[PDB]
Formats: structure tokens, C-alpha cells, sequence
RNA sequence: UUGACCUCAAAUCAGGUAGGAGUACCCGCUGAACUUAAGCAUAUCAAUAAGCGGAGGAAAAGAAACCAACCGGGAUUGCCUUAGUAACGGCGAGUGAAGCGGCAAAAGCUCAAAUUUGAAAUCUGGUACCUUCGGUGCCCGAGUUGUAAUUUGGAGAGGG
RNA sequence: AUAUUGGCGAGAGACCGAUAGCGAACAAGUACAGUGAUGGAAAGAUGAAAAGAACUUUGAAAAGAGAGUGAAAAAGUACGUGAAAUUGUUGAAAGGGAAGGGCAUUUGAUCAGACAU
RNA sequence: GUCGAAUUUGGGUAUAGGGGCGAAAGACUAAUCGAACCAUCUAGUAGCUGGUUCCUGCCGAAGUUUCCCUCAGGAUAGCAG
RNA sequence: CGUGGAGGUCAGUGACGAAGCCUAGACCGUAAGGUCGGGUCGAACGGCCUCUAGUGCAGAUCUUGGUGGUAGUAGCAAAUAUUCAAAUGAGAACUUUGAAGACUGAAGUGGGGAAAGGUUCCACGUCAACAGCAGUUGGACGUGGGUUAGUCGAUCCUAAGAGAUGGGGAAGCUCCGUUUCAAAGGCCUGAUUUUAUGCAGGCCACCAUCGAAAGGGAAUCCGGUUAAGAUUCCGGAACCUGG
RNA sequence: AAACUUUCAACAACGGAUCUCUUGGUUCUCGCAUCGAUGAAGAACGCAGCGAAAUGCGAUACGUAAUGUGAAUUGCAGAAUUCCGUGAAUCAUCGAAUCUUUGAACGCACAUUGCGCCCCUUGGUAUUCCAGGGGGCAUGCCUGUUUGAGCGUCAUUU
């Protein structure tokens, strides 16, 4: 997630890690709607391999899923 | 001349990379080397 | 010869290629040949021309490869301040930041 | 390397523009490789010779020859208005060759030998390595860097004395073997043999499958 | 005439580059061609030095040291 | 009117399969000239370069339809020899390899042809030490079925 | 079975040392050339360390002159070393269509020895 | 010179190397043509040209003999060290 | 005599300065060469005995790099073609503005395009370079902006032509064939139907597809707008296509 | 007499040789057995708060995960806001992932980002028309499965 990954590892529904994914999404549009001089990001940078991170974590928890 | 993206693509390529050298790099504590080098001058060498 | 996986090599090993020696109080007490050069450390700025000059090694530039010593620092005649690279190894470890891992390292 | 900068796709040019019968290549951009490549008399072009791996690299010499060979100088190992004069440092006693208690055949420790084969007498020399002042042509460049006399040479029976491994310039043997290299090393007639058990005491030991021989009278 | 008064002329092509590699090469009406002869491509070479190196991809077959010797 | 036997297909209907790549070096095919002959055809160059189609960790070869005198030897492979010699050749220029000897590495073996027509094989399902499409089982169900076992250098006997 | 060699890995060399060495020590198979196949370079080094130089001179301004940094700016990102061709300046000398040798000496310039105590 | 017809010309297409195309010149075929261009064979060959790198000291020449598809080479004598 | 390198030994030389470089300065060789001094720089280097080879240059219309005499020379000469004055600038022959004078005088030096070009477009900033004198100016350098569709065009169609598959040649890359060789190719309305899918019947090698920004070809125009677009954006007024 | 001209001095100056430098190259030797339809080699086009390129990476874009190292900073200390005792960008990592548009290239094409067909699920709300997300349709052969073909041909209660 933002962490952790030992965080997001457990573990709210697809429909929970959800809100939380469209949460941190509709953060880094907003972050960007900044967008207004220097710019750091610098927690675009922060908030966007975090976006990352939810969706990894989000596309494993329904493998070993279909490991099974 | 209406183009195709193909074409396109590569035309706004061409801007995108036909800027004088970032000047950053120039100090990066390691050496850099100056001068953008790879200089496209829309008049001297020239596209596809 | 290869001198270059040397002037080339990564900070996983290049901390424990910029390391340090021990002082002597440290190097009784404490008991250990020397050590990574940490952070937090203090030492005393052993056979450099700024000898025996003293104080905390703020930060090392590892990527510079060199440790830096808070208080010893250039002066600019030009109303400015800037560090003094320091050589870690050249130094000498007056106290050190021990910490449950550094700690336990002592091995 | 073979492919020796006969690594162009250059011509001559048929005499008609000044320039001479070399081979050119390009163009165009710039100046070379619209030169003149494939060619000794150029720039980047074969080397005459052009040597190579098939050389004479490595030379052979005959038996019962490296054998008056490597005795011709074990015996040098005595007769020390050489052994003075070929290197080595001595005084060593009224005794040469010069030889040690069977005991270094142990010594397990350094000190306790270096030290010892320096009662021994050998100080003068044990020390004469250590005026070593570093090489000079571009060998340093590569992996070379040294330049240090050469020492005294211990000669075993049973172990390496190997204490007297990192010992500054002394080497050692065995009793069948020492290359005609060591047995006077510098390519010159004289080296200090600190001998050893039934070493001095069975050297010779000769046979072998055969050997030996000489002959001038009263070598006065 | 042959020369300069023609030369001005050229304003046809060789190209449009490919789809494989691409350094122009497809004869426009010939089609495919100079490299990646689409199709077959096969990169249709010979015995000339070209390179035709470059970059993958593979290289992850420092497993092997870890194929199912340290895959499982 | 209703089943099969058989050649032939059509299925996105099930599941695998190949196809590209590629320095070296291995199996093939296919094939120059330049060159030397002080000419030039013969020929040499050369079973060489180029072209093409196939592999691998090597490949290929290998248990003789061999070498051999008597003497005898005993799968290949490699090396040292054999040997610049037997031969081949405008017998010119040049080609030019073998086989009891010393090494290196060592291995030997299975089919077809013979009977009791198969109780041997694919799957796919249920369950199984193996945790979902999966290492192998068992039972069972469709399918395969001139392809279950002794016997093959030497014979083991093959049968009694 | 040293039965065969340049992709992984690692040892090493009387090998080259930047017009040598792979073409490539370097954003090199790059810049760049050719419709095209192809063809394809030049190019390393301030220092130990940027410590990369905050009045005055026009500044169009660029710089200069002093300044300051350093072990040195006879190290100024035109940066170690900096030969030569070749050019400037100072200094001397010689010249009636020409270049410059060779033997002897005059003159001027300059140098060593011999010091004899 | 010709200037509405064997006209002029864009685009698209077709013919590629002893092969194309040619109201024929050996023309043209990317400034290339009595056989294009690129790479490779390939450092092709060379009885002919050119150059062939540091001192002094010693000795010191041939052009003529004979056989060659030798006539600028080579063998063979003879001269030399 | 001299060179790169290797074994040796001289306990050789040296940051108090090793190489290299600079000297009508000194001395040794008959000479290859050698040795000092002095100036100079910066980390290395030599004598002797031997070993080794990519070991010595003036040439080869030699390689590559660099220079000069030629020489501030040749040269900078295609349309009558240019002028006053401001202004802006450190500086105007050349920049902008004004005025004057003259051209191209609609087969244009004007108003769009093709093909090719890629941002040269527009604004802002500013002159090392480039412009062949100059530069305040530019297409130049620096940072930013601007390409708006149911009706324009491409998308579909067929042209020469190119081309897979039914197959056939070739050791083979591949060659050859779309007009002379199962199952066809599908689709269709009705159909065995409560929404699959036979069937009633029909057309049936359709012998794939690619190939036009001038051919073929559904449907828009007027006005307004910008630093730079526009038959689109926006105003109004429209017509086509599919449902 | 100068200018000029040559000549040699020193100083600059053109030029970049000589000297020493070496994260290259070159040749040696010794281990080792691996590409792809589970989409390779290669290509584009993109991805940093700030980036042109070399480099790494793929819309999770100089990187996600996971380990141990770590124990303390990375793109190491360019600046910069930067963030840290719950483990930071580094190594290893390949017992995980993401892996655009492509290429053996793949439903048809492809100088275009062009053109179809299924199945699932959303809007218009009658499945059959138009738009959104998800899954899918190459070929040659192997083997079984499953339907139908001939006057190849067997036998059946007619």
C-alpha cells in the first residue's frame, strides 16, 4: 500500500481494498490537479508507487486464488 | 502535407527531443559531459 | 588488476570498503579491530592535515565515497560554508552510534 | 587479432587523382574512412609481420645436458668467490656450503625460523631483500610491480618450512627437484643454500637412471 | 542535365521504413525488404559483420544458477 | 426400416505439437572462381569461400557383412606414429591415406524373424503418499488393438 | 576421453598503451553518408581537494587591471606535460639579382681549463 | 525546331544484371554502362614503377658462358665474401 | 651506437623534485652517441651481465594530424534602385514607423495547394555562433503556445497490377498457379424451436485480400471569431446515415 | 639610417608531439550447459517532481513483491523540497509481479491504427441497431472425441 504491503498484504475485500485503491487514485488525479510550480512532487512520486503497490498486492490475493 | 501517426508520432518526437542541453546533469556530482550531442537542426540533418 | 569492482562496486559493499578504525579507549573497551563507518558516530580526524580535529560525522557520501564530519568544515573567504571530504579510514572511531544492530555486529 | 584492420571494405583508387595506390574505402562522413585503410604503410592496417599464437613460443633443451646443467651449479652453491659476487651477502662461517641442524624441517612458526636461519648468519642477506625500489618500464601497467634482489634459498627433505613462506625473499625446496632456474637464479652462477638434514648428508642420492661426468685435471 | 538540372527530382521512395527494425526499408511497391523481410523476416542475412545485437529480455537466464535449481 | 466393416472429412469443441533465433565448434546438401601451373584448358586452388536444412552440450562414430599373412588381432573416438612414404599426377605442377606399435577414455547391449491372439498400451473419470489444469498408483468406463512378455552375438538354447 | 571454439563464469600474460590496442577506454556500431544493401569516425588526464575567483574599467556586453583560491593559476572547465612546423615582440648581426656549406684568419661576443699553494 | 499530336506531363503500377528496357547511339538503366551497385573470395596476381631506417673497419665486383615461348625474367658457369 | 620490453645485481637514482621538454653553454668519442651545467616541469627512472622483438627514416605522387608562401590577394559585378527623417538602441546604410521613388503589373513578386518537409508557424526573451559586409533583424539561439468534423480527406470500390489457400514444382531458401480437381461458402426467409439447431427451398468454384489524399465516391453553408485554426470552434440556419 | 629580410637568443603564440598515466583492447588457460508458441531474439512509442542521451523499466514504467544486507540514507551527497527505530531508491531476487504497440506473430490487414465474428457483462430498454469493461476465432501435423460420406462394403425384422 502506502507502507506496507505488510499493511495492504491483509487484508478488506476486492470490494474493500477497493475504496481504498479508487481512494489513493483519486488522490494522485487531485495531486496532480496541483500541478502548480517546482514541484517536489514530490509526494505524487509517493502516492503513485504506493498506487502501485495496492495493485500488486491486489492482483496476487486473487491468484492463489485460482491457485486453487 | 497531412501526415499519419505514424508519422506523427515520430514528427512530435522529433520537437519532444530537439531541446538544447538539460543543464541539471551538468552538475551531477559523478562528470555528466556537456552539450546535447544528438542535435537535430531541421535544416542540417533531417528526418525519416 | 580488476581495481575497478573496486572503483566500481556497490554501496552493499562500498560502506564496508569506506570503514574506519577504532579508538583506542573504543578499541579496548568496546574490543573490536574497527568497523563501517555509521552515521550518528563520532570520530577524531586521525593523520589528515585537519588533524586531530574534531566532532560528529554528520553524513557519508558513499556515491563519493568519503565520510564527512560535521563541525570540520571549508570556509569560504567567500561569506560561505562548505564541507571538508573526509576519508573515513583515515580517521579514527571516537565514539560509536551503537544501536541493537550495530550492537549485535559486534562479532 | 586476425581480423587485424583487414576490417574495411576499402579499395585502391586506379591511379588518376594524386593520391597513391592504397586502399581508400567510404564515403561519406568524414574525412576517413574515405582515408586510405587496409595497409601497413596507413593507419589501422595490418601490422607487418603480423605475429601470432602458431610463434616458437616455448623452447627445448636436452636431459643428461640440463643435467651437467643443474650440477654444473649446485656445485656453484660452494665455491663462494662467486656465491659472494652472484648475489647473496656472507660471511656464514668458515663453512660452505653451510649447512642447518635437521630440526627446520620443522619450525612450524615463522620468527622462530626467519630469526633462526638468521642466527644462522644470514641477516647480512635476509635483509639485503628489502632494497626494493619499483620497477621501472611499463611493466607496472601490468601486474609486475617489484623490483626486489633476489635471497637465500633453504633446501628441504620433509615439509615447506613453510613458516618461510611470507619471509621476504628466501624460497624452498626439496632434495629432488630445485629448479637450474633457483639452483642459480639470475640466470648466473651462485645462490645461498642454507642446506639441511640428510640433505648436505644425501644430496648425491645421484641415480636417477644414470649421469655424471667432467674432465680437466688440476683446474688450477 | 543527367546531373544537377535532374537530381532535383527525387521525391519518391525506398521506405516507409518496416515494422520489424525499420532504417527505411520496405520497397513501397516491391513491399518488405533491406531487413525484416515481412514475411519470414528470418532477419534474411549472409556472411557480412552486421549487429544486429542490442538488448532483452533473456539475460534472466542468470537463473539457471535458480531454474528449478532454485525455482523449486 | 434399423447396425457395423472401410477408406474420406468437418469440428474454437480434448490435449499436446513446430515455426524464430542463434560466435565458436558438430550432420548434411549444394558449389565458385581468384590462385599455381611462369602460357592454358589437365589439374592446383578445393571436397575450400558464398547458398541452402538440421542439431547439441558436444556432435558424430561404435559391438564389425572389420582388420588380417602364419602370427594372429578384436566397437567407436582422439593423440604419437605410420608418412610427405603405397599409391594419385600434361607421373607435370602438385596431390597423398591405411593397416599388430606406444599412448588417452573404456561398456556394452535390443529388435524382425517363433507361440497360449493379446491382458500390453491411451486416455477420463472416482479416489489415492503426493493439496486446482498436475510426480504415479488402484478400480472402473469408452476407446486402442498384425504394436502383452522369453528369443537378437552368443546364442540363451528355442521345445522336449 | 585436451574429441572439438567464443556465448555465461574465473583465473593470467616477457601482449598494446590513445595515429598502439576490437572500429569503438568516451550517450560507439554512436555522429554522420548513401533510394537501397551497406558504409561509419573523430573523441581520455584542473587539482590532493572547486577551494571554479563577491571593488573598480567600458561594460552593448566578452573581458580586462588589479585583486583573492592552491602546495602552482608557469594549474583558468581554451584546464598536467606543451617539442616542431609556424607567428608576435625585444635584443643583436648581415645584406649591388640569393640560400645555405668547406679550409685559414680578422673583430666582436662568450666559455673551459690550467692556479702553480 | 516544334508548338494539337507519334503531343506534354503527375501519380500509380511492370521489366534488374550478360539481365533489363533501345524510332539503334553501344544509347539509358539513381552524375555510374562496349555489362550498374554492395559485400565477400581478397592482403586476388604481378618477369614492371616506387621506397626500403644507426655508426665506423676490413675484402670487393658483373653486363660476359651455356639452356630455356628469355628477350625487362631465370637457371649455368665466371668474378666476389 | 640507440630502442621498447624479461632474468639477474648495483642494498643503484628520487617530491630537498624521478621523465620529458628548452639552450651559437662545458666536456668525452673518428663517429653512431655519451656526460654535466643552467631553465623547465611533476613521480617515477637508470648503470652493468644477460635475455627478447612490432628496435632506429627524409623520401615511398607514403599514412594521419598540424602549418605556412601564395595573401589581406582572388575575388564579394543577375532586375534602372534606391532616398529624407524620426523613433528604438552602446552602436542603424540594413531594425520599425512615416514620407518619397520605383518593380513585379493576373501564365505575379498576388490569393491556396500538391509531393517533400517537421515546427521553421505564433508570442516572449536576446545576439557568442551562423546570414557569406553589417545586425538591434531571422527561417538564428532560449522558454513557452498553437493543428477542434456525422458533411473536408483518409477510411469502402474496383484499375493496371500485387498477392495467401484446394494444390502442383524445387536439396532448399523458395518457384508456380487465382479461369480446367470432397468435404464446398455462407447466408437467407420460412424453420424440428419456449431463446439451440436439422429440415422446405434458393443463390451457389462468388475461386481471400491489398492496391486511387487527381478515378469511383451518402450528407453544409452564410456570418463572427485568434498572437497563431477553422466548410469543425460559435451564432444561426441545414441536409445524410444508422435505431 | 630604418622599413624589409633572413639568423640565434628569451617571452608569449599557433599547434598537440615527447614523458608518465589505464574502470579498454589482445592472446592465452580452466570450469560451466543454457532461447521461443509458458510468445525468443529484434523494433518501435513511451515511463523520473527535475532528464536530452548511455542505462533501467512498461500505463503498477530508473521501477512493484519477496527475502536476507540491511542497519541509515537513495537517483547516494546535482540542487531541491527529499523523507527516516514500524526498516529508504544498493546487492543479491529470479521457489512472486507488471510486463503498451510489435516481431517466429496470431481473426483480416497494415505506408493507415483501418476492418470483421463469437461469448459474458453494462446503457438506450424487445435478444436481433449504436457505446463500455472482461474473455476469445491463425497453420501445419500427433493422438482420442464427436457428427456425416460414398452405388468401399457386411448383415438385418421390410
Amino acid at each position: 500500500m502506502a507502507g506496507v504491503k505488510a499493511y495492504e498484504l491483509r487484508t478488506k475485500s476486492k470490494e474493500q481494498l477497493a475504496s481504498q485503491l479508487v481512494d489513493l487514485k483519486k488522490e494522485l488525479a487531485e495531486l496532480k490537479v496541483q500541478k502548480l510550480s517546482r514541484p517536489s512532487l514530490p509526494k505524487i512520486k509517493t502516492v503513485r508507487k504506493s498506487i502501485a503497490c495496492v495493485l500488486t498486492v491486489i492482483n496476487e490475493q486473487q491468484r492463489e486464488a485460482v491457485r486453487q | 502535407a497531412q501526415k499519419s501517426f505514424r508519422i506523427k508520432q515520430k514528427m512530435a518526437k522529433a520537437k519532444k527531443q530537439n531541446r538544447p542541453l538539460p543543464q541539471w546533469i551538468r552538475l551531477r556530482t559523478n562528470n555528466t559531459i556537456r552539450y546535447n550531442a544528438k542535435r537535430r537542426n531541421w535544416r542540417r540533418t533531417k528526418m525519416n | 588488476k580488476a581495481r575497478k569492482a573496486y572503483f566500481t562496486a556497490p554501496s552493499s559493499q562500498r560502506r564496508v570498503l569506506l570503514s574506519a578504525p577504532l579508538s583506542k579507549e573504543l578499541r579496548a573497551q568496546y574490543g573490536i579491530k574497527a568497523l563501517p563507518i555509521r552515521r550518528d558516530d563520532e570520530v577524531l580526524v586521525v593523520r589528515g592535515s585537519k588533524k586531530g580535529q574534531e566532532g560528529k560525522i554528520s553524513s557519508v557520501y558513499r556515491l563519493k565515497f568519503a565520510v564527512q564530519v560535521d563541525k570540520v568544515t571549508k570556509e569560504k573567504v567567500n561569506g560561505a560554508s562548505v564541507p571538508i571530504n573526509l576519508h573515513p579510514s583515515k580517521l579514527v572511531i571516537t565514539k560509536l552510534h551503537l544501536d541493537k544492530d550495530r550492537k549485535a555486529l559486534i562479532q | 587479432s586476425e581480423k587485424a584492420g583487414h576490417q574495411t571494405s576499402a579499395e585502391s583508387w586506379g591511379t588518376g587523382r594524386a593520391v597513391a595506390r592504397i586502399p581508400r574505402v567510404g564515403g561519406g562522413g568524414t574525412g576517413r574512412s574515405g582515408q586510405g585503410a587496409f595497409g601497413n604503410m596507413c593507419r589501422g592496417g595490418r601490422m607487418f609481420a603480423p605475429t601470432k599464437t602458431w610463434r616458437k613460443w616455448n623452447v627445448k633443451v636436452n636431459h643428461n645436458e640440463k643435467r651437467y646443467a643443474t650440477a654444473s651449479a649446485i656445485a656453484a652453491t660452494a665455491v663462494a668467490s662467486l656465491v659472494l659476487a652472484r648475489g647473496h651477502r656472507v660471511e656464514k662461517i668458515p663453512e660452505i656450503p653451510l649447512v642447518v641442524s635437521t630440526d627446520l624441517e620443522s619450525i612450524q612458526k615463522t620468527k622462530e625460523a626467519v630469526a633462526a636461519l638468521k642466527a644462522v648468519g644470514a641477516h647480512s642477506d635476509l635483509l639485503k631483500v628489502l632494497k626494493s625500489k619499483l620497477r621501472a618500464g611499463k611493466g607496472k601497467y601490468r601486474n609486475r610491480r617489484w623490483r626486489r634482489g633476489p635471497l637465500v634459498v633453504y633446501a628441504e627433505d620433509n615439509g615447506i618450512v613453510k613458516a618461510l613462506r611470507n619471509v621476504p625473499g628466501v624460497e624452498t625446496a626439496n632434495v629432488a627437484s630445485l629448479n637450474l632456474l633457483q639452483l642459480a637464479p639470475g640466470a648466473h652462477l651462485g645462490r645461498f643454500v642454507i642446506w639441511t638434514e640428510a640433505a648436505f648428508t644425501k644430496l648425491d642420492q645421484v641415480w636417477g637412471s644414470e649421469t655424471v661426468a667432467s674432465s680437466k685435471v688440476g683446474y688450477t | 542535365g543527367k546531373g544537377t538540372p535532374s537530381f532535383g527530382k527525387r521525391h519518391n521512395k525506398s521506405h516507409t521504413l518496416c515494422n520489424r527494425c525499420g532504417r527505411r526499408s520496405f520497397h513501397v511497391q516491391k513491399k518488405t525488404c533491406s531487413s525484416c523481410g515481412y514475411p519470414a523476416a528470418k532477419t534474411r542475412s549472409y556472411n557480412w559483420g552486421a549487429k544486429a545485437k542490442r538488448r532483452h529480455t533473456t539475460g534472466t537466464g542468470r537463473m539457471r544458477y535458480l531454474k528449478h535449481v532454485s525455482r523449486r
